[PDB]
């Protein structure tokens, strides 16, 4: 099956902003480190920000004070806000969940985000 | 051979993986190498977090609640986990708090990861005096595309 759904990807121009979410099926939700990944053709899966069980986050670099992660365990989902986007983040956009050292993990299929400028 | 591995942040915070706030694919491996095909022992609350067992590898859950789980061994004491673990090279011990605290002068092997992270935590890895312990191998790696802080492998040998 597929456990994990990105959507909210799509096309806009620099400085607009975005609203990923990615809605988990089959699994006990709230017990999950979520993260966001994004990756740009050819280039590899970066990390963006993770959330974890106790609603800490973290952000990387590149996108400190434009991206916010949560999450809403009642509706199994995590999300991104995307705000003031740059060229530099088209990316398909990858949705993770980890329960710990023994797994299991999961990876949705993706969404993609194309800045125009 | 008793030995424990852990990842400690700043000041030595431990906690679980799922609530620590970092993405550390590497010290996964890390962790995966060095408890492949040996036994692992464990608290309560370290087997409530992981939710099921580490494959490959007999675990034993170390409590005064037992339970009821079919896959794992329930031990009551630090004696009957050792035993329980049998005639092998090496035991692993991987936490929580209380569990390192009791194994430790038992231990003559330590594999920690230092993740350079403020966390707040309550709870920290046992003070070990570092004269009782010797730095036999230690890798520091910066934080990449994948890893989201800098670490540092490192392995105790005691004496």
């Amino acid at each position: 099956q597929v456990q994990l759904q990105e959507s909210g990807g799509g096309l806009v121009q620099a400085g607009g902003s975005l609203r990923l979410s990615c809605k988990a099926s089959g699994i006990i939700f709230s017990v999950y480190k979520m993260t966001w990944y994004r990756q740009a053709p050819g280039k590899e899966r970066e990390l963006v920000a993770l959330i974890t069980t106790n609603n800490n986050t973290m952000t990387v670099d590149s996108v400190k004070g434009r991206f916010t992660i949560s999450r809403d365990n009642v509706q199994n989902t995590v999300y991104l806000e995307m705000n003031n986007l740059k060229p530099e983040d088209t990316a398909v956009y990858y949705c993770n969940a980890n329960r710990g050292l023994a797994g299991p993990a999961y990876w949705g299929q993706g969404t993609q985000v194309t800045v125009s400028s | 051979m008793i030995s424990l591995i852990a990842a400690l942040a700043v000041d030595r915070v431990i906690g679980m993986e799922n609530a620590m706030p970092w993405n550390l694919p590497a010290d996964l491996a890390w962790f995966k190498r060095n408890t492949l095909n040996k036994p692992v022992i464990m608290g309560r609350h370290t087997w409530e977090s992981i939710g099921r067992p580490l494959p490959g590898r007999k675990n034993i859950i170390l409590s005064s609640q037992p339970g009821t789980d079919d896959r794992v061994t329930w031990v009551k004491s630090v004696d009957e986990a050792i035993a329980a673990c049998g005639d092998v090279p090496e035991i692993m011990v991987i936490g929580g708090g209380r569990v390192y605290e009791q194994f430790l002068p038992k231990a003559q092997k330590l594999y920690l990861t230092h993740i350079d992270a403020e966390v707040e935590g309550d709870t920290h890895f046992p003070d070990y005096e570092p004269d009782d312990w010797e730095s036999v191998f230690s890798e520091f790696h910066d934080a990449d595309a994948q890893n989201s802080h800098s670490y540092c492998f490192e392995i105790l040998e005691r004496r």
